[PDB]
RNA sequence: GAGUCCCAUAACCUUUGUACCCCAGAGUGAGAAA
RNA sequence: GCGAUGAUCUUGACCCAUGGGUGGGUACAAAUGGCAGUCUGACAAGU
RNA sequence: GGAAACUCAAAGAGUGCUAUCGGAGUGCGCGAGAGCAUUUCCG
């Protein structure tokens, strides 16, 4: 009888997560792009101004499907998120739901940082241990649990 | 197609054996053929060096079959007496090895040497 | 075989209660139901190994129970621990 | 402990083909195909069966074999069953291919490829002994020049030490692996990228797999035996990826 | 051994093979195997050395045939009643297990029955099980003829007649070695076997 | 494999029209079984002709992009390549006719000084062509006489014209009033059919190479498939994630329509929305 | 346009006419790429139209080497010249779905009117015919694919390695592991000759203790009736007179005959076994001189064969370190440092004569002189 | 009535012979001599 | 006229003047040495 | 309570099995027909 308890991924400390070297990989998602636009900050230069390090953004196919699905009010968001500076993942699961796609994607790798803004996703991300989220705030970004913010 | 194929030219020879002397002064080097194969089949070996003019060549040619099986780079050097002067020892050592240690202050030069010789091979 | 020969009734109980055989081991917890298909083997040592994993021919007993009886430190620990357990029960 | 002469029970494991050797300290053990001769110097259990016959078993030293550490750390399912055909990218020498061979058994085959030469002659001198393996001494980056001699393997396995790991396994699996077939790769982080660290390079490699249509399903790290490798198990979907 | 003595090297295998060995359907298999073979080649030194090995190992087999035929003839000489009843390759194991012919004749029918499987006998006695019934007489020619537990009953009656014949031709000192009470006891065991297999415990 | 061979930053402003050619040079053999040629005109006065390396075959073993650049006086609005003898026509301020051995336009073929929104050549009787200009006008031209030949004026501006690859004298015409007209050439007084089911501007149409189905794609976020012989919609595709389909094309297999939205994607669709694509057993096909 | 396909197989070359076509645009769909997997639809798509088997084993190896470097050969060019039609220039040129772009230009060079193609359509069509394998060929062969590909793989691997098949240590392994067991078997069966001829002549085990000359004179004297011929016993063996008068004074005797005849058969065959030992030891002496001469000259021939047998193989002995050549019995303070010196010199000689292509004796001789100087240091 | 079916055709232990040996051990690894 | 092609070395304990014995290991071989003792005993089948 | 499956019935899964006027001539098509069609030898 096969039980399955996932081991704590061995590039993690107690909660320090030494696998997050300063060239970062972030996970952009949908209402974070929308709030970045309606707070009028940029994306790559905004992340650089918040983290003082070179950040590579990533968007998944599930989040791109959500951004296409949300209609023509966010054509600015879609034109911004088809940026050649960002990269793109490729998901393989059923149901384009950004929340469980994101939190599954990060809890089986523990190396991405999650750039989110909605309440349930922030709650699940800060529930699971040792991955940093960032969010919009005022006219800049804000990091929640990176060990070296400065 | 000789039996000592990855023979290093002059400038790469000089940088790998000043890395040898830094390792010998940092207590991170194993000198000699049978201690080299002992540390090789123990596993702690960053890379190993042989000398391509020992009077029987096979007494260190037995090291390729171990090292390229256990996936660790290996380099021939055209002078056993120069490698002895590098290791800092009276008699000419013909097969040296660098142990693996992440508490040694020549990790950068060791990795630069290892990348250069993996591109060489 | 169904009669179980009593020797592989001894040593299966031995390796099932392996966790209290030497007080420096501490095997991880597992239930160990007895397998209904199982053999009994004998570790042939390597010919290129000697003096470190080779048992002497006068010590290779017929089962691991007599192998565990054959040495001294395990008998010392077992006698003192068993006597302390009987004294604690009384 | 585990000296030569003790009596060890041989219990079967979940992965059919391998066995647990439970003595006073446990072992992982595969049933030897050619009895009487160890191949890389490992110890051998030797059981007797009833015309008296005597069959032997080999231990599986996980510090010197790759997938043994994944087996002992506990993988959900491999694809190396006792009947399948198994391709072996980066077969170094006998030291793991003999274990995969006698896991596979007398019916299935193991096609072991290798690029270097001196491990090639060692592999052939081992390969004359047991018959269920095929030694190939060709580069794993060119699966169109040993396409003549193999066909339609049922699970591939990968230990090659090159930074185009995903391209190697993608080309070999498109050329040879059947649909709904397994692919077990073993990435070495410090080998394929020295700059950025282990979890980032693993996520980049598994993203390259799910771009090359292998749907991955297991990632194991095998930390107490080797450092910073990982075993990534995947299926080859090709039809209905999601 | 005979095909290594005939082929030698695998290269000579295409143009010849005997048909006294490997009858008519393994021949093309061994020829195509020697065509597409995966082993290497050896020279004439080790070829004729393993050829002499094949010579010694075919002489061992022909000598084993001659010696077993010798054992049949010699047991027919010494104890013809017992080998007329049971069989030579069982009477030989009986005598050479029990030691002397006299110290086998000085033994009852029950231990002549269970003379072989004594270890299962004694472990069945010292635990609580049921002791065996054939032992060494199971490889005789008649308890294989019987079917069911009829081989158990026939093992007992053939052990008793083996005791009769055995101690007769071990203790008499005037016999003509013709096996008379031997084949008489064979006839009695045979019609005993027939009249006990002829019953049918299924109610007709 | 649904992937791209190469990309190009082709121009600066809006790209306007592209088509592929097997362009027969005269000082060079047509190496058209190892590399494939596409050319594209934009509104920054350039018409670039490009090679593409393509592994359709494996004959050979390098001249990747930008074979040459025709440059024009005014802007450019569309092209199409005459499929014989390596000639191609463009539209802009007035329609021009180039071939790929000259940097200058070989001929100029307008009625008056009026811009031309789109063009199309035939699929047979190749030497004639049609175009549409923002005088709400359909013009025909004939390169054999090297002159325009007739001109009708509709009530709204024709966006995209498309010839029939089996009739050779019928074309469809997609204009901003919400109905694709279907004209016969040699009597241009009566639009001999009108396909009349949209709600917004009819942004593109194309014939299937089987010669009887029309794909159309509207300015409203929907595409429709018509038959020629009916005049109403057979059926309709739409999705939530496409907006303002601007270019639809049948594929040469005549079963797959390639639609391209304004969101960025180039989606594909089965024309028959229920016929699958596997080869089927004979009782199943029956 | 895929209408002919070429597949290469370890029994022969196959060429398939493509009856109808695969769906090109939807060639990533599930309902198309399961048709390659199942069989009832693949034979709707590909039929066999030619299969020429290369029949020579060496010609199969040569075809495999020419394909593996990407070059045409005689049988491939022969069947394409047979099967591929001359598509005349009015219609088209014929197309051929081959497996690799390295092979492509070498058939386009030889046949002008063919046109090779390997996109993913040719890739997965060849994948489908590789998956279905034998069930396409509908019986136009004699022999399955896997044993033939096992032989062809081993041959192709050895031809790539150019592995020296004269460096043969397995011969010395089986030689010494037969030699010691055969000495034990000669000794046991000679004890049986002694114990069986004791009933006819029990004062022979005292006089003639050697097993081989005992068996040979047992072959000489059948029954105790010699009594006169003294001039043959020094040949077959002074003690002649002792065995002659003990052939009439002893008479601890059974007079049996047929068992004496089988004793004679057994004794002459045990003498044949002794002759076989006395030639096989000399055989592996000279084979030790041929295969492993430096270690032979240093340590001795049978001690060398024992040491390679303990190691398992000569390459395994060489890749052993020079401190783990501790073997008990062989290499027989001042009694231990000489054995350590002899040990790592034996490992040095093992490295020389294994990793050489074919070794010499000069380094074994100077190794012998070095260790003899180290012994005369005492 | 009743286990051939884990070789009593044997396994193990003990003794007796015989031949060898009486060094660390996945040996350590830089000094000996005067 | 030393040594990485390998120097050095962390002593099985008793009877006599670094040398004379019990105890060990490693292989075979023998044992009329041991473990080790040879089941039940008057009914059954057929009408 | 154990079930002989060899009495039969209703069903469930796994495995294997197939394709889509007649020869010439005669106006004929680029050593050459895959067809257009006959009063020509005709049958
Ligand atoms: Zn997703």
């Amino acid at each position: 009888l096969t039980r399955n308890i996932p081991q704590v991924s061995s590039a993690l400390f107690f909660q320090y997560n030494q696998a997050i070297k300063p060239p970062y990989q972030v996970l952009i998602d949908t209402n974070f792009i929308n709030f970045s636009i309606q707070k009028k900050v940029d994306i790559v230069r905004g992340m650089m101004d918040c983290l003082l390090a070179k950040c590579n953004p990533l968007i998944t196919d599930c989040v791109m499907a959500e951004l296409e699905k949300l209609g023509p009010k966010y054509r600015i968001a879609l034109k911004l998120a088809r940026d050649p500076r960002i990269k793109r993942l490729s998901c393989s699961h059923k149901g384009t739901y950004a929340n469980d796609c994101l939190v599954h994607r990060v809890l089986q790798h523990k190396c991405y940082i999650v750039a989110t803004n909605d309440a349930g996703l922030k709650q699940r991300i800060r529930k699971i241990p040792g991955i940093p989220l960032m969010s919009v705030g005022g006219h800049a970004y804000v990091i929640e649990k990176l060990p070296d913010v400065f | 197609n000789p039996k000592a194929f990855p023979l290093a030219d002059a400038a790469l020879t000089q940088q790998i054996l000043d890395v040898v002397q830094q390792a010998a002064n940092l207590r991170q080097l194993k000198k000699g053929a049978n201690e080299a194969t002992k540390t090789l089949n123990r596993g702690i070996s960053e890379f190993i060096i042989m000398a391509a003019d020992c009077e029987p060549i096979e007494i260190l040619l037995h090291l390729p079959l171990l090292c390229e099986d256990k996936n660790v780079p290996y380099v021939f050097v055209p002078s056993r007496v120069a490698l002895g002067r590098a290791c800092g020892v009276s008699r000419p050592v013909i097969a040296a090895s660098i142990t693996t240690n992440d508490a040694s202050a020549i990790k950068t030069q060791i990795y630069a040497v290892k990348d250069k010789i993996e591109t060489l091979l | 075989d169904d009669n179980m020969r009593r020797e592989v009734q001894r040593d299966l109980l031995l390796i099932k209660h392996r966790a209290a055989l030497d007080p420096k081991r501490h095997y991880k917890k597992q239930r160990w139901e007895v397998p209904e298909r199982f053999a009994i083997g004998t570790i042939i040592e390597d010919k290129s190994e000697f003096y470190s994993s080779r048992m002497n021919r006068k010590e290779r007993k017929s089962t691991i129970l007599e192998t565990l009886m054959g040495d001294e430190a395990s008998n010392k620990y077992f006698k003192r621990k068993y006597n302390e357990i009987q004294e604690k029960s009384t | 402990g585990a000296r030569g002469g003790a009596k060890v029970v041989i219990e079967p494991h979940r992965h059919a083909g391998v066995y647990i050797a439970r003595g006073k300290e446990d072992l992982l053990v595969t049933k030897n195909m050619a009895p009487g001769e160890s191949v890389y110097g490992e110890k051998r259990i030797s059981v007797e069966e009833p015309p008296p016959t005597k069959v032997e078993y080999r231990v599986w030293n996980p510090f010197r074999s790759k997938l043994a550490a994944g087996i002992m750390g506990g993988l959900d399912e491999l694809f190396i069953a006792p009947g399948k055909k198994v391709l072996y990218l980066g077969a170094a020498s006998g030291t793991s291919v003999s274990h995969v061979s006698d896991v596979v058994g007398p019916e299935g085959v193991v096609y072991a490829v290798e690029f270097s030469h001196r491990p090639g002659r060692e592999l052939i001198s081992m390969a004359k002994k047991r018959p269920n393996i095929i030694p190939i001494i060709e580069d794993a980056r060119h699966p169109q020049k040993y396409r003549m001699l193999i066909g339609m393997v049922d699970c591939v396995f990968a230990d090659v030490a090159q930074p185009d790991q995903a391209r190697i396994i993608a080309l070999n699996s498109h050329m040879f692996l059947k649909d709904q077939g397994g692919v077990v790769i073993s990435i070495k982080a410090n080998c394929i990228d020295s700059t950025v660290d282990a979890e980032t390079v693993f996520a980049r490699e598994v993203q390259k797999l799910r771009e090359e249509r292998i749907k991955p399903l297991e990632q194991l790290t095998l930390e107490p035996y080797e450092r910073d490798h990982c075993i990534v198990v995947g299926r080859y979907m090709r039809s209905g990826l999601k | 051994a005979r095909i290594i003595l005939t082929m030698g090297i695998r290269s000579k295998a295409s143009e010849t093979d005997l048909s006294e060995i490997l009858p008519e359907e393994i021949e093309e298999r061994v020829k195509t195997a020697a065509e597409v073979s995966m082993g290497t080649e050896i020279t004439q030194t080790d070829l004729d050395n393993i050829n002499a090995l094949a010579e010694q190992i075919v002489e061992f087999a022909a000598y084993r045939e001659q010696l077993s035929n010798y054992l049949s003839a010699r047991m027919k000489a010494i104890a013809p009643n017992l080998t007329q009843l049971v069989g030579e390759l069982v009477g030989a194991r009986l005598i050479a297990h029990s030691g002397s012919l006299i110290s086998l004749a000085k033994s009852p029918a029950s231990t002549i029955q269970i003379l072989g499987a004594e270890k299962a006998l004694f472990r069945a006695l010292k635990t609580k099980h049921d002791t065996p019934k054939y032992g060494l007489l199971y490889h005789a020619s008649l308890v294989g003829q019987a079917t069911g537990k009829n081989k158990g009953k026939i093992a007992r009656v053939l052990a008793a007649k083996a005791a009769v014949s055995l101690r007769y031709d071990a203790l008499a000192e005037d016999r003509d070695d013709s096996g008379d009470i031997g084949l008489e006891s064979r006839a009695k065991v045979e019609n005993r076997l027939s009249q006990l297999e002829g019953r049918d415990l299924r109610t007709t | 494999t649904r992937e791209e061979f190469v990309s190009f930053k082709a121009h600066y402003g809006l790209v306007t029209g592209l088509c592929v050619t097997q362009p027969r040079f005269h000082d060079k053999k047509p190496d058209l079984k190892s590399q494939n040629f596409m050319l594209s005109c934009s509104d920054d006065k350039t018409v670039k002709l490009w090679s593409i390396n393509v592994d359709d075959y494996s004959n050979k073993n390098n001249e990747e992009g930008l074979i040459r650049t025709f440059d024009g006086e005014s802007a450019f609005q569309g092209i199409d390549s005459h499929r014989e003898n390596s000639t191609f026509a463009t539209g802009g301020a007035k329609i021009h006719l180039w071939d790929v051995n000259r940097l200058k336009p070989v001929s100029d073929l307008s009625w008056g000084a009026d811009n031309i929104t789109s063009l199309k050549f035939n699929q047979n009787e190749t030497d004639i062509l049609a175009s549409t200009g923002s005088d709400n006008s359909i013009v025909l031209y004939d390169l054999r006489t090297n002159s325009p030949t007739q001109k009708i004026v509709q009530t709204m501006r024709t966006n995209a014209i498309c010839w029939n690859p089996m009739e050779a004298f019928n074309f469809v015409t997609a204009n901003e009033d919400h109905n694709a007209y279907y004209y016969d050439m040699r009597n241009l007084s009566r639009s001999l059919n009108v396909f009349k089911d949209h709600v917004s501007a009819v942004m593109d149409v194309d014939f299937s190479p089987t010669g009887d189905e029309i794909v159309t794609g509207s300015y409203d976020k929907s595409i429709r498939i018509y038959k020629t012989n009916h005049g109403h919609s057979r059926e309709i595709y739409h999705t939530k994630r496409m907006q303002h389909v601007f270019q639809v094309k049948y594929s040469m297999d005549s079963k797959y329509i390639i639609s391209g939205s304004d969101d960025g994607n180039v989606r594909l669709w089965r024309s028959k929305a229920w016929e699958r694509s596997n080869v089927k057993t004979t009782r199943e096909k029956n | 346009p895929i209408e002919y396909l070429l597949f290469e197989e370890p029994t022969g070359y196959a060429v398939f006419k493509v009856k109808l076509q695969q769906d090109d645009i939807g060639s990533r769909l599930k309902e198309v790429q399961e048709q390659i997997n199942d069989f009832g639809a693949f034979t709707k798509l590909i039929e066999l139209v030619s299969f020429a088997p290369f029949k020579g084993a060496a010609e199969a190896l040569e075809n495999a080497n020419d394909i593996s470097e990407g070059l045409v050969s005689e049988s491939l060019k022969a069947i394409l010249d047979l099967n591929l039609p001359k598509a005349s220039s009015k219609k088209k040129n014929i197309t051929l779905a081959i497996s690799d772009k390295n092979l492509g230009p070498s058939i386009k060079e030889e046949f002008p009117y063919v046109d090779c193609i390997s996109n993913e359509l040719a890739q997965d069509l060849i994948r489908g015919v590789r998956l279905h394998g034998e069930k396409l060929f509908k019986g136009l062969q004699s022999g399955d694919l896997e044993r033939a590909q096992l032989g062809l793989g081993h041959a192709y691997s050895r031809a790539k390695v150019k592995f020296s098949v004269q460096k043969n240590d397995n011969h010395i392994i089986q030689a010494i592991a037969l030699l010691d067991q055969l000495d034990k078997d000669i000794n046991t069966f000679a004890m049986r000759v002694k114990e069986w001829y004791g009933w006819h002549f029990p004062e022979l085990a005292k006089l003639v203790p050697d097993n081989y000359t005992f068996a040979k004179l047992v072959l000489f004297i059948k029954d105790k009736a010699s009594l006169n011929d003294d001039s043959l016993h020094d040949l077959a063996a002074g003690i002649a007179q002792r065995v002659i008068d003990n052939a009439r004074i002893s008479m601890g005797q059974d007079i049996s005959e047929t068992d004496m005849e089988n004793v004679c058969v057994f004794a002459q065959r045990v003498a044949s076994l002794a002759d076989y030992r006395r030639q096989l030891y000399d055989y592996l002496c000279e084979k030790m001189h041929t295969v492993a001469p430096n270690l032979s000259e240093l340590i001795g021939e049978v001690i060398g064969a024992r040491l390679i047998s303990h190691a398992g193989s000569l390459t395994n002995l060489s890749k052993q370190a020079a401190s783990t050549v501790q073997i008990l019995g062989a290499e027989k303070k001042n009694k231990g440092r000489i054995s350590r010196y002899l040990a790592n010199k034996c490992s040095m000689a093992s490295r020389i004569d294994n990793y050489s292509e074919e070794p010499s004796n000069v380094f074994g001789s100077v190794l012998k002189k070095q260790v003899e100087q180290r012994l005369e240091f005492y």
